[PDB]
């Protein structure tokens, strides 16, 4: 095998030898598409081989990485890209059994004082192709890993004080870089280049923060937001931002050079017609937004009469609607008008950037070799300066920065310190939404163990600067001693506002808390505590940890605990639904059934008070509850609930006629009765337990049975469906009392009659 | 598809109507009206296996091709709600790809004594805030007994009020709809043609 | 003639003749479809030959009115209607040469003490046909203007004290009365009645907020305006609203009895399944709202398995997006779906109505005559007393009736002193759209010359519970004696809170009245007086009258009256047109062109200082104004506006290599040249003066011209269309210029090289 | 077609390039140093002319076929929005209907003197509202001779002021894309075949 391995050595290097003359020989003169074919085919051969065998190629490469940096870093993208997986073929592939692959990363590194990796960096890693990007990242991941220290530190010190202000106003090309320095910067770096850095990022964002404060960014993402055309189309009618929208003959005489000319001046034409276009599609989509009339028109500059022309055909609308399309339907088309006139726009754009490049090649680069990469003039007609995603982006890259270098005691002081940071980002979290996650993440870091700025935070929210929602993702993380006070906080706004969105972010809150206790042994969960209500009180009125609640700073409202009852009966069913969960979640903790079976009974009296409508997640916990067990069904059969149902029945058939008589209701009633008898026939319904109880349970029910079996059946023409399933649930309880006991039922009718 | 989600996703629907030492009773069960009204209704078996039943605890462990009108067996059906508010459309995974290394929002790192600790103090709190709601609040002297402790939560209500002499319920009024007769119909015509010249 | 007008009497006699007798054979037996044919052709023929002569006809139909009356009011709706046409007909087709259609409207309202009368309004002017409201409506206007006194007034009292209370739970049905009553009330009602009626819509008012309050319907409303689909979907899971939305074999046997029982057991299911679905769409629409996840599951009760099979089937979404319709697309598909299950939902309805119908019929009405009224049992089927339609339309009716009331000065009293009910009334207006303009029209009505309801009304403004738009409503009417109170507010409002919908408010009033000028001669207009700033800042700081103004209540902030000025180049465009606007009126009025100038003048030092996109607007005015005549060409040249405008261009050519090199910027500097070669070109282009005027001021911008074509001639990729147009313009002024001078280009050019 | 309305109404467009006793002057014109050049500049007839216009006031009285790069006439198009507001969507018109009988929003009854002399009261407010908002409040002697006023408000500003002495304009630079070439081929191959073995 050793002969096969010597051929297969000899046959790569050989290879590497064509690849080398030909890229020079094709460098030395103006070169086509036959020049550099056969030099993608000796890549791909290449290629082939070195999978089979990749320490034979690691060491290969490691002999000669000058030759292939420079080879990765000059020619086109097919060239270099391919060096590029090779390159990362060779350096990760390997078991890293010696010191080869950090011998390999440290020569990367090195070579040519790091000219040939910055170049790579800078043209790969914040380039416009995303999965190059990508390529990029890993291989900057696996050699910062197979690395030396100083490599290393070099490294990251490289990708943060020449690289990353390159990329300052490129918004989601900057990702992967920032992902980088974010992760590694805290290992390599010292603690006043930590600050520094904070320092630097705080002053980014007060510059992005004054940026979006000027520039009027906030109105009109308002106008975007209420008309639901969305945050990615702030000015629609700008030059577009080639970041965010990714999307002629070879001149040989001056002829051909004049048309190109001419061809561009018309071109210039037509995007400026299309741009006014969009502003009167613009002031349309505004005059929709105002509320106010007879508003004044808007004046717009025209080259000619095709505008004019195209709004009287194209400005029409349909008064006729289907319900419930009388927005939907306008607004659709609305968006599909501008679409259409967007795209147009970007294709001149990009039309218009493909004629400039020929004529540059025309003029200068007619002698220029094909094998060199062509650089494209991308930031001259990108417009991300002023573009609301891209600077979104950068502040995100910036919070990201600061999180990163939060462990540093320094900069964590120096964040902590500065004018007013916190509140200008919880307002700035607040206004717009593509900022809110992250920032409201790092503010999460900064409510650690630290009780002071949790406090500034609480007086924030309170103040109406902060939303209460980073409380609760604050309490979505363990480990955290400071848990209680911002516990405290959000019960108290529940409680106070009534708030549909306070109320079921405490309401889910604590029902997680309820369902995280599944993780723990059974001893553990028998060692609740069942404390009186003034060690809760106690605990909410003054400011004590929960253990020494065994002056009054704060005050709590009229009768305050029953907020959660009311809870399960709100008008918001997400409220219903949660209020209801929570309770379920009660019925299944230790030594707590009676307590969930307390309320239950406690609340079935709302039942009479409110619309039948609202009721249905009660029910439903109630069925729930009720058939935990058949041990529960038999306790609670004890404690005589079949009797309170059963009147519950009678009160409801004995009280019909004085209703009114519409369809709401009937529906209404038919719900509850409904509701009473499916309760009924679960609790005496089941196995030989629940037979022995209906057996036992029999004299005081027979004639209720038997007399609201006649009248419900008595009923024509108000029937509704839950009518009928209640009767014909009780002719099945009357059919199964009276199957053996014939004479009882006799008796019954007899003393009815 | 890989464009297709699912944002409203039904489970398992609950089925309403189910398909068809020596234990002793204590001093205040015997003394209880109820419980000896029960005693002479069934067998003494019958009240044995009450009675052991009431003193134990459970041990826990596309196409439509079904018609709007069908019969079947009724249920309560859970619906999930895998959905996005329109105001946070394109926000909140800036981050979201896992090729990225920046350690993201993991789980702080804590020892098992710790986190169970934690866990049932929270547990212990969110339980007292849900129990100070009941109206009126429960004393339990010993709740490792499931009857004693229902009934000291439940006896107050007075559930075994039995309904007082009823009566026989009055019919509700039907629907009924009877055009109006005129009342000459169902009891002099003049001569146009005689007058008017 | 004679002979045929006596023909044609007999024919109608006995043609009326046949009529009764036919209708009462009819009656006497259980009649089919042939035996109500003749009627119709009968009337029929009736008609084709009334309106030959409609004064005989009248005298014919006063003659009988009675047999007319009880035929109209008791036979179906076929016969109903022609009878009801022809007494129209006989009643207005009259030329009143006489008093006999006077006599003809007295028996009508007369017959049968009213009761023929009554029933056919209770019948017709309140029914399901809205063609027939209409008619009966024409009927009831052409009555009561042609009868007697006592009369009139008996008719609008039996209108409001019995026919009005059966409408109160019909949303629109009851539009007609409500609009008759509020005609005719105030000229018969006495004092003491219109008073009773005014506290009987307020307590009307008073319970219909107490329901909205108390309902949730506020939310609700909220979250279906926030999400698109409009007020008219409040509660589109409930049992649908017959008003407000307008969409069997014979039973022989007891089986075919027993097949439409059973038909209707089914039908229940279906409706009982279909409204289960929409409570699950419902639910959906309510997560989309809400911001809070992983919110929880919502239980449903069903009746089988279709379903939890429907919504595994349906319950998907598009996760691609074109922009910009990533919210527009979801939205209008999710409309589409729950139109499609509430129009199933409303003929389930429908057909439930039609099967209960059959079965009464086939029960009790087997053998009544067909030629009778069918009533239909729209009161129990129909959900109005629950819908939010209907209750505001109630409300709407009952705010009409107070505006009618009004010109009575006990009621207006009654109306003021009430216990805050005019914060009541702007809460609801602000609260919901659908009352506002009406409730502010009444507003305006209280707001008369009265000065203490104005100073309430400014307070409830300032305080945040009345928009300020009800003022400007105000002002939109004259012969007002406390227009000045209400001017000055808005002028203060708009001064100090800045905010869009203030200032474009503020500024349509002014431009309103800067209008309203034209309609008055120019001897009056000739009048107008220049006051100085201490005059108008008097009136705003003090609360005195214009007239008076030639202790300090009022604080005026930071300098207040650049506002004006600043809203010339406003974010929002429809301020900036306005604005724009109202400079422009102001460059119309007498002896105002100059400050006009004068405002241009200085504000043309912020073309450096804004983007250009927002100063379009200004560009166009200053072409208006500069453009208004030749002699202000003549007079702005002479005060030497060229040499400004050439120093202007100087300096923008001069600064080009200092400005960033991208398309932004280019784009901005080609914009403000062409503002400036434009405004240059028109004030030396046009007739022979300006012809005279470029010849005379050629020597101070020959060499500028010359060597700003060159400059703009020596950019070849840096092109937009804007600098193109320039360099055009600048090029046709130098041709024009040295066409007769070539000396002076010479010397020009001497001097330069 | 009934349900189709025009939301967005295009105007007349204003072009922007135009298609191409005795009166004597006062003392303060005779010793304008402007007039005096002028006056050297062209002939007495153009003076006449210049002086009479100045002193004078003005006597005031489908489918798309043009493609988008056509070369035309510039001018502005003003664009009339008569849209509803989505939020007022079936709102505002309850009594729109013509047949109704109720008096509507209807202007108030005055006199034509009283409408006059209101009509001039408002002008004067709002003409004194936006004339206040000028930087330098202007002084009119006599506003009814034109050119007057204007040099009364304009004067101030200096709007003759020359440019200074003008110099050659600085070109701005263009744009190049120049490939870079490897400084290796502008200007010793290793044998790879040789060692490794
Ligand atoms: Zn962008
Ligand atoms: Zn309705």
């Amino acid at each position: 095998n050793k002969y096969k391995i010597m051929r297969d050595k000899y046959k790569m290097q050989d290879l590497l030898q064509q690849l080398v003359k030909k890229y020079l020989d094709v460098s030395k003169e103006v070169g086509g598409h036959q020049q550099l074919t056969e030099i993608v085919d000796v890549l791909a051969s290449i290629t082939k081989l070195a999978l089979i065998r990749p320490d034979m190629w690691r060491d290969v490469c490691s002999t000669h990485t000058t030759w292939l940096l420079r080879l990765a870093c000059y020619t086109t993208d097919v060239v270099a890209s391919q060096v590029v997986e090779l390159l990362i073929v060779a350096v990760r592939d390997s078991s890293v059994g010696g010191q080869l692959s950090i011998q390999l990363a440290d020569s990367i590194v090195e070579a040519e004082n790091g000219e040939f990796i910055e170049k790579i960096i800078k043209r790969f890693l914040i380039g416009r192709d995303e999965q190059l990007r990508w390529t990029l990242h890993g291989m900057l991941r696996s050699v910062i890993q197979l690395a030396s220290r100083q490599n290393q530190c070099i490294l990251v010190k490289k990708l943060y004080n020449t690289i990353y202000p390159l990329a300052a106003n490129l918004g989601v090309q900057g990702a992967q870089l920032v992902d980088l320095i974010a992760t590694y910067a805290p290992r390599v770096f010292s603690s006043t280049e930590l600050v520094a850095m904070t320092q630097s990022e705080i002053s980014t964002i007060e510059k992005i923060r004054n940026t979006l404060n000027g520039d009027g960014y906030q109105g009109m993402y308002k106008l975007m937001s209420d008309l639901g055309l969305g945050w990615k189309s702030i000015n629609f009618d700008r030059n577009p931002c080639l970041v965010c929208f990714t999307s002629a003959q070879h001149i040989t005489c001056d002829a051909e050079r004049g048309q190109c000319v001419q061809e561009i001046t018309q071109l210039l034409i037509k995007m400026e017609t299309t741009k006014t276009k969009l502003t009167g599609y613009r002031a349309a989509c505004e005059s929709l937004y105002l509320r106010n009339r007879p508003l004044p028109p808007y004046k717009l500059h025209v080259e000619n009469n095709h505008t004019s022309e195209f709004f009287d055909a194209n400005g029409t609308m349909n008064i006729e609607q289907l319900p419930f399309q009388s927005i939907t339907m306008p607004m659709n088309n609305l968006a599909v008008a501008i679409r259409t006139l967007h795209s147009e726009l970007c294709q001149q754009t990009q039309q218009l950037m493909y004629l400039h490049e020929e004529l540059n090649r025309y003029d200068h680069a007619s002698e220029v070799s094909v094998v060199f990469h062509k650089p494209q003039n991308i930031s001259y007609y990108s417009t991300g300066q002023s573009c609301f995603g891209c600077l979104c982006n950068q502040l995100l890259h910036s919070v990201a920065l600061l999180h990163s270098s939060c462990d540093d005691e320094n900069a964590l002081n120096l964040i902590l310190s500065s004018d007013s940071l916190i509140e200008k980002l919880g307002v700035l979290a607040q206004t717009y939404e593509t900022l809110r996650e992250e920032v409201e993440e790092l503010l999460v870091r900064l409510m650690f163990d630290r009780l002071d700025v949790t406090t500034k935070v609480e007086k924030l929210i309170h103040t109406g600067d902060i939303n209460l929602s980073v409380m609760v993702k604050s309490l979505m993380y363990a480990a955290d001693p400071t848990w209680q006070q911002k516990l405290k906080l959000l019960i108290r706004l529940a409680m106070d506002k009534r708030d549909e969105n306070c109320c079921l972010q405490a309401l889910m809150v604590l029902s997680k808390y309820l369902e995280a206790t599944k993780s723990v042994t059974l001893d553990e969960r028998k060692k609740i505590k069942l404390t009186p209500n003034k060690n809760i009180t106690k605990w909410l009125t003054t400011d004590e940890e929960w253990k020494d609640c065994f002056a009054p700073t704060k005050s709590l409202p009229s009768n305050p605990y029953q907020w959660i009852t009311d809870c399960l009966f709100s008008q918001w069913m997400s409220v219903r639904s949660a209020a209801n969960q929570l309770l379920v979640n009660l019925s299944r903790q230790q030594f707590h059934e009676p307590v969930a079976l307390l309320i239950l009974c406690e609340n079935m009296s709302k039942l009479s008070d409110v619309p039948s409508s609202v009721c249905d997640q009660f029910m439903c916990s109630a069925h729930t509850i009720i058939d935990s067990s058949v041990n529960t069904k038999a306790r609670l059969f004890v404690q005589q609930f079949h009797v309170y149902l059963i009147k519950r029945i009678h009160e409801e058939c004995a009280k019909l006629h004085e209703q009114s008589v519409n369809l709401l209701s009937d529906n209404m009633f038919g719900e509850r009765l409904r509701c009473f008898v499916e309760l009924l026939s679960l609790l005496l319904s089941g196995s030989n337990v629940e037979n022995v109880l209906l057996k036992a349970g029999a004299d005081d029910l027979l004639i209720f049975l038997l007399h609201s079996t006649i009248f419900l059946k008595r009923i024509m023409t108000r029937r509704t469906r839950a009518t009928d399933s209640s009767r014909i649930a009780l002719e099945k309880l009357l059919k199964r009392v009276s199957c053996r006991d014939g004479t009882k039922l006799m008796s019954v009718c007899v003393e009815s009659l | 598809d890989p464009n297709v989600q699912q944002v409203i996703r039904p489970l398992a629907t609950i089925p309403i109507y189910p398909p068809t030492q020596p234990i002793v009773e204590d001093e205040a069960l015997k003394k209880d009206e109820f419980w000896k009204t029960l005693k002479t209704r069934i067998s003494e078996e019958d009240v044995d296996l009450i009675l052991e039943t009431m003193k134990s605890t459970a041990k826990v462990k596309a196409q439509v091709t079904t018609t709007s009108d069908s019969e079947g067996d009724p249920g309560w059906l859970p619906l999930s709600f895998e959905t996005t508010p329109i105001r946070s459309t394109g926000c909140g995974g800036y981050w979201s790809d896992k090729r990225f290394l920046r350690p993201r929002k993991m789980q702080r790192e804590q020892s098992v004594a710790s986190s169970n600790a934690e866990i049932m103090e929270k547990a212990e709190i969110a339980l007292a805030l849900i129990r100070a709601s009941c109206l009126h609040e429960p004393v339990f002297t010993d709740p490792t007994k499931p009857d004693i402790a229902l009934k000291e939560a439940l006896q107050h209500l007075r559930l075994g009020e039995k309904p007082a002499k009823m009566m026989e319920y009055q019919a509700a009024e039907e629907l009924v709809n009877m055009p109006e007769r005129d009342p000459i119909t169902t009891g002099e015509i003049p001569d146009f043609t005689a007058r008017g010249y």
